[PDB]
């Protein structure tokens, strides 16, 4: 897709009017590149929130998944995109979707200490004792980081 | 000095000889080559960590070089890039004048330094360190037309049978391969290793242990038990030699008393060293010799012997194998050459058919004939004296010369030739008389000349290397040329002049001539009548002389200020840029759209092109390429639609249409040695630790901002790459010691099969090669295959990466910069249409400032030139003024009457001003100098107008206006004959075109305009200076 | 005496000794330098809000400003008064013991897993026919 | 600590030494001061 | 060390003599590779 | 041996030149250089 292409680079890029016209002029929000990100990956993981509320109010499927299984929530959960955690929520993410280890958004926000994340994540029902492939909890995460306000808060 | 050797022609004829022969024997020493050294030295660093990502380069290599470059003298800046490939490139530029030499060792010393600091791999690969030039001589392509031999095969047959011979041919100075030789390649196979549960370790092992070189002893050495008959040596093993010893590596035997064989995991083949380039020339497999010019070598006789080796190697060439040249710049060295000697032979042709239509006697058009080749053959032998190479440079610097030998030689002639017709005097005392008149003012203009030549000289940095060419060249001649009018000329006027009888101004010839001199001595009187009626009404010139300073002032600014002009050098290039992530085969498919492009739609001018792809100027990796384009000859390009402008527009315009890719044609820059030179070259910093992510918002905002002022600047954009998507595997520490699998094994199979490995060298057939283990490409394409290779546990078991690890999706960069040490990001950018770069950068420096806190910026190549170099003209330009006001002080023993002189620079310049915008040519340096030499000529004329005013006034007792008269009617003769001498002399370069045509024309054109303005505006305006300026103090 | 010519005779002859020198002195690094023994000028770098130890002065200085002076023309040698920070990995006997561990098993672990890899790529060349994605393959990085 | 590199001009080298020092001081965390407790240069240039 | 000397000539000897063209002045060069292991190159330049 | 043989004849005709154009100054002749300069056999022919 010509215009496809043009959304994935402008999500990327955070270019808020060009995303505009391209939601008038139809341009597909299901794009994906080689490695199945779609422009709501993108947007979520450089972290740009109209973006992301645009996209899912033009239909982006929000949990789209990408070659190794992992959703723009695991992306915004990781890289510490609060607003945008929450936008995905509310617009009906997979609060507790593995990628294909096994990861959670609670296993990515709880390795970088992203406390109001894993907050959030939990009050929208992350599963607490989710194991990844190696049968690892953000629990376990937490206490090998040495995290004590994240191993706290998982009890 | 004059009357010294009047009476001694002899010693002033030996004087001659000597400097003929000093420049007749520097003529056969003097180097020649296109241009002379004009960018600063520059000292490249290059390693190669096969395997590792961009940031793994940087951090640990990059990063550990540059902190210990340090006591290294006249170093200007540092610059760096560590890529994807696993290639790092510091570059250090070093101050002009620095000795390169002293440079590239002190650089190298430091590396050798840090060599211990690095990581094995690298210090295995090992670092170069080389002078940065991309001033080849010439590039020479070796391409297999019958589809048996790949660009592997031709590069290692290069290497071993042509390479070493080019190199040692007289003049070369380096060679560079485009290509590898031969590598011996094991392509490993995951299942067939697990299937006897081995790993890359055990490949990597058995190949250290079976392919060496063992040390042993001797038999019967000292100390020996004497009565020991026999010593010899003790040869144990040695290298392997061929894949059918590598293929029979012994790896295991099974407990059956089978044996496994390293041809039984992997597949055995003489191969590349590297993958990522593909070199096509016309579609067929390619690879070549990058040749240099050693250091004083003869450019042409250079190229004629790497013709005559190459013409004794085709003979044992292999089938198919066939030499093409794509591109050779003695082709401009031999035509600017051959252009010179033209335009001197014209000249002498001009001046003899000018001095025999006004003066009608044949030994007086000997006298310049003689005398200018004296004067040039001399100033050979100063350009050799000072180290100077016959080049484009200071060959037109001696094409603009020619005027002012040419004026020296009439001048002095002419004036005994009036002299003799009005006083009657014989030949021996009207020279004499006549060298009193002019030798006081030859010598006060030498004195001018020289502060109109010299001050150039002394800019700086590169522009300085350029202008000091010409400012030597014509400084040396002009001094030359005054010596000779001083020495030879009036020696050969005393002994060669016939007498002419008092009054005989050849009015009473028959025929043409005495028409012409009837029609002259009518047209003086026209003139001197005209100037009578001008200087009762002097008050409207200066009125006019006002509009003429204003419009040259008006022209000068509007006119657009290159450096170089751009010439069809008969080669151009071809980018391509693919998005973030594309194949090899992806750019393969647009290249080949490329080229066949060029080889239908273009066929009758361009001869080939040479496609590479992988490698780009802003970054390699697998989505970027070149195409090189080279020309058919500029004979068979007839027209403009056929020259490199028009190609390129319409290449570029055509390929517009490409989808998903960036396709676009450009020229070179006139001079490929300091690359491009219009634009800003500017540099982002990251001078607080803020790390690439923050760098490239921060860049972002700065272009964002640009953006915004097009009025300013225009094309702001960076010299990098982009971000692209990228695989982050994480190995499990705990899973792997619970399995009991080593770290260094997991590290080893991982690098060894998806990044390769090089392990140690082989001897093939006589030459020392490099053995690489890799996976084969199938089993090292896709995600999947992770997981495919496995690594052997303590106690046996075969494990899969899967077990161990996991894997997401992150974005890094694939090439990272470095300036002066700190992280970069380099932006390029030009000032809008009418704007100064300087503007452009005072606001480029605005917009900086507004940056966040730890990003700071400088300037770079060009604009750190500029920045430097550009804040002395006003200064050198000021000091010429006041030497030239000085030294014509001097020689009218007056403050005031400089005035009159120096108003005449203006009459000329509007001309060249004129004829430059007219014909659409910039202010670059051909047209500077031209101007220069202009403005030295008319001065000259106007000096000789005033000396005789002056003298008339001051020895014959006459009135202001009665000798203004008698001045210009005596000295309209010679400027018309100087004027239309040079005029002629030079429209040659004018109408130039075809090969050097840009430069021709550059030089002609504000030459020519400049001359007719001198010529017809001095003649009326110059009397009136001396009167207004006589009359005001 | 030509400086430059006397410090690359001085470091051809060192050259051939670096090979014998210990390890652990190759990879401190050896320094060849042309200068005064004494000291041209000393410049200080204070913190005047005291929000800055010696400790943290000292790394600043190492870390963002000595390399630069180092490379200036002129500047034959430079003496950082104080020391850029390194790791610190401050070793506890008891400790050591009561899990049967020594020093060597610590530096073994540190070399292991404070390690940059070379990984390769997917798709690299030279690749399969067909092949789509070119990406390259992270894998440990040092710790920060 | 700096040492003059063997032949080279004092006065040039401290005035480069400034100039680089100055490029340094914008990006400064807080409070951070470049102070100048020895210097043999100044008496050369004063006492000349 | 302990190399023959075709193989110090063919990994050695000629690696370095392939690098030493377009040196200034350079007149001839002569070289040997010995069963000592040892390389010597010697560069005979003009005088002056 | 080689280089110095194949210059001499260079040496012996640039010598005469000079020898001849420095009389030629010095005397402000053509004819009395050459009346010197027939002198050489006669010394030349001593030394061999
Ligand atoms: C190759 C070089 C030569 C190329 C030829 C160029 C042609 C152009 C020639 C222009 C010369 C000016 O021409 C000259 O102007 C002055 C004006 O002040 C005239 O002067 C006349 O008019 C003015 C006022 O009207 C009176 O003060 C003056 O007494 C009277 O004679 C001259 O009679 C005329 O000959
Ligand atoms: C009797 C006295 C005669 C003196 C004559 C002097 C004036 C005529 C000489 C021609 C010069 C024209 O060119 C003038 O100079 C410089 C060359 O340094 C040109 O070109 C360059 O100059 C400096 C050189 O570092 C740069 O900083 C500048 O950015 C660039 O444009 C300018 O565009 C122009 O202003
Ligand atoms: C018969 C001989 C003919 C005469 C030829 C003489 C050529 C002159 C040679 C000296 C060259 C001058 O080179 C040098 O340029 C720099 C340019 O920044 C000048 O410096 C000038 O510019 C700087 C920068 O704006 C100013 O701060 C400074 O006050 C000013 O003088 C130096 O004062 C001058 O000495
Ligand atoms: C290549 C050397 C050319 C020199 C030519 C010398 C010409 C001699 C003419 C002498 C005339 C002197 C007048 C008395
Ligand atoms: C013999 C006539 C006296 C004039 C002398 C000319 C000198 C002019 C140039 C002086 C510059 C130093
Ligand atoms: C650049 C210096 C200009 C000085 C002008 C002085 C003119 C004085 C003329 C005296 C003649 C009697
Ligand atoms: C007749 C007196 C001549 C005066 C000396 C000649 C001046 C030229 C010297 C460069
Ligand atoms: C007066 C001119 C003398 C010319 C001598 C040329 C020197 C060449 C050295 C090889
Ligand atoms: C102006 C002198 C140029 C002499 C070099 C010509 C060489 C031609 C060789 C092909
Ligand atoms: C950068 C200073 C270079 C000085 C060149 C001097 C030229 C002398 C002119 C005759
Ligand atoms: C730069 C030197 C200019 C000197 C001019 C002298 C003027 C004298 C007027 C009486
Ligand atoms: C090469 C020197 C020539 C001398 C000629 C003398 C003419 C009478
Ligand atoms: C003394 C006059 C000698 C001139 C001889 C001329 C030969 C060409
Ligand atoms: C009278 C002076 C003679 C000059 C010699 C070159």
């Amino acid at each position: 897709s010509d215009l496809g292409k043009k959304l994935l680079e402008a999500a990327r890029a955070g270019r808020d009017d060009e995303v505009r016209i391209l939601m008038a002029n139809g341009a597909d929000v299901n794009a994906a590149d080689v490695v199945g990100w779609t422009p709501l990956h993108l947007a979520a993981y450089w972290g740009h929130l109209e973006i992301v509320e645009v996209l899912l109010k033009n239909g982006a499927d929000v949990n789209a998944y990408d070659t190794l299984g992992s959703t723009p929530l695991h992306l915004a959960a990781h890289f510490g995109h609060l607003e945008i955690v929450e936008v995905l929520l509310k617009n009906g993410a997979d609060v507790n979707a593995k990628d294909d280890n096994g990861i959670t958004p609670l296993h990515l926000a709880a390795n970088r200490g992203h406390l109001e994340i894993v907050e959030v994540l939990l009050k929208y029902g992350a599963d607490v004792n989710a194991q990844d492939k190696f049968g690892k909890t953000a629990f376990d995460i937490s206490i090998n980081n040495g995290n004590e306000d994240l191993a706290e808060i998982l009890q | 000095m004059p009357n010294f050797f009047i009476d001694r022609p002899i010693f002033a004829w030996v004087i001659a000889i000597i400097i003929m022969l000093a420049g007749g024997l520097a003529i056969l020493k003097l180097p020649v080559a296109q241009y002379p050294t004009i960018a600063p030295p520059a000292v490249t660093i290059s390693a190669s960590y096969p395997g590792a990502d961009a940031k793994t380069v940087q951090d640990t290599v990059t990063q550990v070089i540059e902190q210990n470059m340090n006591g290294i003298d006249n170093l200007m800046y540092m610059s760096s890039n560590s890529d994807s490939t696993g290639t790092v490139q510091i570059t250090l530029t070093f101050e002009s004048g620095t000795d390169a030499d002293i440079a590239q060792v002190q650089v190298q010393n430091k590396l050798q330094l840090a060599m211990p600091l690095l990581p094995q791999e690298v210090q295995q690969q090992g670092v170069s360190v080389e002078k940065s030039s991309s001033s080849f001589l010439m590039v020479v392509g070796v391409i297999n037309t019958d589809g048996t031999m790949t660009q592997e095969d031709i590069s290692d047959y290069v290497a071993a049978n042509m390479k070493d011979a080019i190199s040692r041919t007289s003049g070369v100075g380096d060679v560079q391969l485009f290509g590898s030789q031969y590598a011996m390649r094991i392509w490993m196979n995951p299942n067939e290793l697990n299937k006897f549960q081995l790993t890359p370790v055990d490949v990597i092992t058995a190949i250290k242990a079976q392919n060496a070189q063992v040390a042993a002893g001797q038999l019967g050495g000292t100390p020996p038990v004497k009565g020991q008959q026999l010593n010899a040596s003790i040869i144990a093993q040695t290298r392997l030699t061929s894949t059918e010893e590598f293929g029979k590596i012994l790896l295991k035997v099974n407990q059956d008393g089978s044996r496994v064989l390293l041809r039984d995991v992997a597949k055995i083949e003489l191969g590349g060293e590297n993958y990522d380039i593909i070199a096509e020339f016309n579609g067929q497999p390619a690879s070549g010799l990058g040749i240099k010019l050693a250091t004083g070598a003869n450019a042409l006789d250079t190229a004629a012997a790497i013709r005559a080796e190459l013409a004794k190697m085709e003979p044992f060439f292999p089938s198919g194998l066939k030499i093409v040249y794509p591109y050779d710049t003695t082709p401009f060295v031999k035509i600017s050459i051959h252009e010179v000697v033209k335009t001197l032979v014209e000249a002498i042709i001009l001046v003899f058919l000018v001095m025999y239509l006004f003066l009608q006697n044949f030994r007086a058009t000997l006298i310049p004939t003689i005398a200018v080749p004296v004067v040039l053959l001399g100033t050979f032998a100063v350009l050799a004296a000072f180290g100077f190479s016959i080049n484009t440079l200071t060959m037109f610097g001696m094409v603009l010369a020619i005027g002012l030998l040419v004026d020296d030689a009439i001048v002095v002639v002419e004036n005994v030739e009036r002299v003799m017709a009005e006083e009657g005097l014989p030949p021996k005392e009207a020279t004499r008389k006549s060298m009193g008149q002019i030798q006081g003012a030859l010598v006060g203009i030498a004195m001018v000349l020289s502060a109109v030549f010299v001050p150039m000289a002394f800019f700086g940095g590169s522009t300085g290397a350029i202008y000091r060419q010409f400012s030597i060249t014509i400084v040396s001649a002009m001094a030359l040329s005054v010596l000779v009018a001083l020495i030879l000329t009036p020696a050969l006027c005393a002994t060669m002049l016939k007498p002419i009888a008092k009054g005989d101004h050849g009015e009473g010839k028959k025929g043409f001539f005495g028409w012409f001199n009837r029609m002259f001595e009518k047209s003086t009187h026209h003139y001197t009548d005209s100037v009578g009626g001008i200087l009762r009404s002097t008050g409207r010139y200066l009125v006019l002389y006002l509009i003429i300073v204003v419009g040259m002032a008006y022209l000068f600014v509007r006119l657009p200020s290159c450096f170089l002009p751009d010439e069809d050098q008969g080669v151009f290039m071809t980018m391509v840029q693919l998005p973030a992530g594309a194949t090899q085969e992806r750019t393969q498919k647009v290249l080949n759209e490329v080229t066949h492009y060029y080889l239908t739609k273009e066929k009758n001018n361009v001869e080939s092109v040479f496609a590479v792809n992988g490698f780009g100027f802003a970054g390699r990796g697998q989505n970027t390429g070149i195409a090189f384009v080279s020309l058919k000859d500029w004979a068979d390009r007839p027209g403009e639609e056929n020259k490199v402008e028009a190609i390129t527009m319409r290449a570029t315009r055509a390929f517009s249409q490409i989808k998903d890719a960036m396709v676009f044609a450009f020229n070179l820059p006139a001079i490929v040695e300091l690359g491009t030179a219009t634009g800003f070259d500017f540099e982002l910093i990251d001078q607080a630790g803020l790390g690439h992510e923050k760098l490239t918002q921060a860049r972002n905002q700065l272009l964002a901002e640009a953006a915004k002022h097009p009025d300013m600047l225009t094309s702001v954009r960076p010299n990098g790459l982009e971000d692209t998507p990228q695989f982050k595997i994480d190995i499990d520490q705990e899973k792997a010691q619970a399995l009991g699998v080593s770290i260094n094994d997991i590290n080893t199979t991982l690098g060894a099969a998806w990044g390769g490995s090089y392990v140690n060298d082989f001897i093939d057939r006589g030459r020392v090669k490099k053995v690489y283990v890799m996976s084969e490409a199938k089993y090292r394409m896709l995600p999947d295959d992770i997981g495919d290779w496995y690594v052997r546990a303590a106690d046996g078991q075969m494990v899969p990466f899967s077990a161990f690890s996991s894997s997401r999706w992150e974005y890094g960069s694939p090439r990272l910069e470095r300036y002066n040490g700190l992280p970069s990001m380099e932006i390029l950018g030009q000032a809008a249409p009418g704007k100064s770069c300087g503007e452009a950068m005072e606001l480029m420096e605005q917009l900086a400032s507004k940056l966040p806190t730890g990003v700071g910026y400088d300037w770079t190549g060009m604009s750190y030139q500029e920045r430097l170099s550009g804040n002395q003209a006003p200064s050198l330009y000021a000091i010429s003024l006041i030497v030239v006001f000085l030294c014509l002080a001097a020689l009218y023993e007056s403050w005031s009457i400089p005035f009159s002189v120096m108003l005449v620079v203006p009459l000329g310049v509007i001309g060249a001003l004129l004829a430059a915008t007219f014909r659409g040519l910039t202010n670059d340096v051909y047209f500077q100098v031209g101007l220069l030499t202009t403005i030295g000529l008319s001065a000259k004329n106007a000096i000789l107008i005033v000396e005789f005013a002056k003298d008339l006034m001051d020895k014959e007792g006459k009135g202001l206006i009665e000798a203004t008269l008698d001045a210009v009617r005596m000295r309209l003769r010679p400027i018309l004959m100087t004027s239309l001498a040079f005029i002629l002399g030079v429209m040659p370069l004018v109408i130039s075109t075809g090969a050097g045509s840009g430069a021709q024309n550059a030089v002609g054109t504000g030459v020519m305009g400049g001359m007719v303005t001198a010529t017809v505006l001095a003649i009326f305006f110059v009397p009136v200076f001396f009167v207004v300026v006589r009359r005001r103090f």
